[PDB]
């Protein structure tokens, strides 16, 4: 999920303010990526032994 | 597009793998204003 686009629809007026909350935008991607990365590790170890 | 990922890892060493660089968007060519196909009687007032 792209925080920048989700929160602020395609508009810099909102995009500027989002910069003030810092990593809240990014670290979510890190969280979600953290999920989606291992989601294939699940299927990895279950099915391919 | 390669240089923008190294700014995501903050490292000059980039480990073998796939990394997600900033998203891209398609941008709009033009604006389309559409209003259905009265008129004010300025030909009936002014003439």
């Amino acid at each position: 999920v792209d925080c920048t686009m989700y929160i602020c629809g395609d508009s810099t007026e909102c995009s500027n303010l989002l910069l003030q909350y810092g990593s809240f935008c990014t670290q979510l991607n890190r969280a979600l990526t953290g999920i989606a990365v291992e989601q294939d590790k699940n299927t990895q170890e279950v099915f391919a032994q | 597009p390669l240089s923008e990922t190294k700014c995501t890892l903050k490292s000059f060493t980039v480990e073998k793998g796939i990394y997600q660089t900033s998203n891209f968007r398609v941008q709009p060519t033009e604006s389309i204003v559409r209003f259905p196909n009265n008129l004010c009687p300025f030909g009936e007032v002014f003439n």
